[PDB]
DNA sequence: TTTTTT
């Protein structure tokens, strides 16, 4: 049984088709399933579902030495979050399904 | 030519849309008298200052919010003490169930013609805030801490029972519904509000607001009050220091501050505010810990010019209409 | 049977918006 | 032969339609004047750069939301003035009912020439709107937080009556009413919008806006606008930094964004967007925190050189027209 | 369609 092996929260986990290539060295390409759980608080260096400025975004979450999204990509940049950024995490990815 | 006929069609169908909802329905900005704002007096002239328009406007929704014990009730009593002393009628829903009609009147509020509600249920009282505002007689209409303003259904349910944003579809059909009341029968509506923690926050202010958003938007003008400190006849704590911040202003320029104490049993202490305008307006000298007026000392220290100013009514009432002459920057015609 | 969102999320850079057109399924007929 | 019996038939239907229905009933794409885009102003430049046209479309629906205080009223305000500016009648049909006449004549608002209507009902602001829409002689209509567009039975309800979709239902019939008459008679009408939290939402943006989905439908273009700072003079906030995006253009290409400042008595700092987009476009030269122009260093910082690009009118138009020239990718004949 | 809650 898969919903036991993956899913810890039933009725808190939803799946996320990824888009992009940011996180390719964190294991998320373009087009794979990210199981999300919404109801685990998230951590210095997990992987979340997250909402800069009301963009969402897949990211990994620094709260040392600033707030910051950083991604898994050297193509990519980091985002600070800066003056009235409003960093909203809906979740933590917990599997990737290629 | 082409204008003639522009004009002509305009007016045909102003016309026509009086003559379908009446004579105010639409009207030039210019000549409309009721759109003017009117304020009234908040009983701080700190506060009167930092609203720009000199007081809370009539007619508008206004939301006072803060920690515990930061003075929302002592202002808002002080509000209606300063109304009811022009003649004006003031309604006190107190839906805390935590109003002490002694101390009301210990800071001047005429309790005798205070109407004072203690609803059961948020939607009684937001009815009965309705019907009070559809009457036309009441002036002041304050909805003590809305956060107490729980649904019917909450009421009627069990304590674990979800009733997962009742409250806020309540108080956003309440603005929706009070709003043109309110602006027709030209009466001001004092939210009170108590601030509740946003968890999982990790950068902004952690601290929203009961209710939901509507009140937010429909506010006219929302303060922030907060306790700063303690006011201390030596041992004994005799009142507080209370810094409210507008953190939201329809009438004038936002995002201003006052400072005023608060003494228990008697309200705002006018006079000390009288006392700091003064210093600030280049009217009373201080040197140090020394307080003048035109080189007369006198006092040491903010309590005793304080109680000098007190001791004297004349250059009392030339401070005060000098401050208000002076700082006003709208002043009531 | 989970939402399965509509909409694809954007790692790359900040998605412009997010609407959330619900799909539902099970682990078990997605994947095998 | 076949070719020519089509031509035949496909003329007589045209004519046929013409007859039955009037002379512009039916007639080609590209020789139909009527259906050019034609824009307006919307007091900031930069928007007018985001919005691709040059500013939001005449005889469409436009529609302006965001959270408290992040300046709908103020754009709102802007967008008239410009209009006004150019000889157009502009009405603000207010359902808050909280509209300050002497801000809006501050932002350059003639308040004496702007019709303002304060409905007591949703259905009655539509209906005011339609009418304005079918007379022809007003170019600018603007609907202010349709969150407060009340029905009827609902004003006539009491608080806590569930009306299920009954204000989505007549913001519906208002779109399907209006759509056909503000493209008439070249039109603009600007809805404002307030935002609400959306419940239970694991992923995706919990906030809509109220009033329905027609509205995001009949709409040709969507303004986000939001607070994303404070303009500070050292120690007082005298301003507002404000982002609006484009979520939503059925003229040009949608998701751009636009910042510019908001200044209290003032409005949108339209010397600041100037500064900007001079920088931005290589006509003015930043090193650092110094801007100069064509050598000449103009200030320290952006207030400085705002200062003095007000300063100098002559050069400040010579900036505005290279920037109208080089940026707008649809400038207006 | 409607609207947060700690
Ligand atoms: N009857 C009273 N006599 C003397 N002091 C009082 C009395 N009631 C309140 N106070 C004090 O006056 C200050 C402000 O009181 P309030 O206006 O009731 O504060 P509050 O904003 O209403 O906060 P709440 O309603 O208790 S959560 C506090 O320091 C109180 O301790
Ligand atoms: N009369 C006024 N004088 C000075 N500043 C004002 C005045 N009215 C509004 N402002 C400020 O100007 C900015 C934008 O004002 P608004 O246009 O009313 O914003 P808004 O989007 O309409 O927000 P709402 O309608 O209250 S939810 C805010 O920072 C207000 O505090
Ligand atoms: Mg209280
Ligand atoms: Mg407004």
């Amino acid at each position: 049984d898969l919903n036991q092996l993956l899913i810890q929260h039933p009725s808190a986990t939803y799946f996320v088709k990824a888009s992009g290539d940011s996180m390719i060295d964190g294991g998320i390409s373009d087009g794979d399933l990210l199981i999300v759980d919404s109801a685990i608080t998230a951590s210095h260096g997990d992987i979340v579902i997250a909402a800069v400025d009301g963009e969402f975004t897949v990211a990994k979450l620094q709260l040392r030495p600033t707030v910051q999204l950083i991604p898994m990509n050297s193509a990519y940049s980091p985002i600070t979050i800066s003056s009235e950024d409003t960093l909203d995490v809906f979740g933590v990815v917990i599997h990737v399904v290629k | 030519a082409i204008d003639e006929n522009k004009q002509k069609a305009l007016a045909a169908a102003l016309g026509q849309i009086e003559k379908q909802f009446g004579k105010g329905s639409i009207m030039r900005l210019g000549e409309d008298r009721s759109m003017d704002v009117e304020t009234i007096s908040t009983g701080s002239l700190s506060l009167d200052i930092a609203l720009g328009a000199g007081g809370l406007p009539m007619g508008r929704i206004v939301e006072i919010y803060g920690p515990e014990s930061s003075g929302k009730t002592t202002l808002t009593l002080q509000v209606i003490a300063a109304a009811q002393r022009e003649g004006k009628t003031c309604a006190f829903i107190d839906a805390e169930h935590a109003l002490d009609p002694i101390y009301a009147r210990k800071l001047g509020v005429d309790i005798d013609n205070l109407l004072c509600s203690q609803p059961d249920t948020g939607e009684q009282a937001l009815e009965i805030c309705d019907a009070l505002a559809r009457s036309g007689a009441v002036d002041v209409i304050v909805v003590d801490s809305v956060a107490a303003l729980t649904p019917k259904a909450e009421i009627e349910g069990e304590i674990g029972d979800s009733h997962m944003g009742l409250a806020a579809r309540m108080m956003s059909q309440a603005m929706r519904k009070l709003a043109g009341n309110l602006k027709q029968s030209n009466t001001l509506l004092i939210f009170i509000n108590q601030i509740r923690m946003k968890i999982g926050v990790m950068f902004g202010n952690p601290e929203t607001t009961t209710g939901g958003n509507a009140l937010k938007f429909y506010a006219s003008v929302r303060l922030d009050i907060r306790r700063i400190g303690a006011v201390k006849e030596g041992e004994n704590v005799v009142g507080s220091e209370t810094r409210v911040k507008v953190v939201k202003n329809k009438i004038a320029a936002p995002f201003k501050q006052a400072e005023f104490q608060i003494l228990y049993g008697e309200g705002i202490n006018f006079y000390g505010e009288l006392v700091d305008l003064g210093v600030k307006e280049k009217l009373i000298e201080k040197a140090g810990a020394w307080y003048s007026y035109k080189g007369e000392k006198i006092g040491q220290g903010k309590a005793n010019a304080t109680a000098w100013l007190k001791d004297n009514p004349e250059t009392a009432k030339e401070i005060e209409k000098k401050v208000r002459e002076l700082l006003l920057s709208n002043p009531n015609s | 049977t989970f939402p399965l969102f509509s909409d694809l999320v954007q790692c790359g850079f900040p998605s412009p918006a997010a609407d959330y057109v619900e799909q539902r399924i099970d682990l078990n007929q997605l994947l095998i």
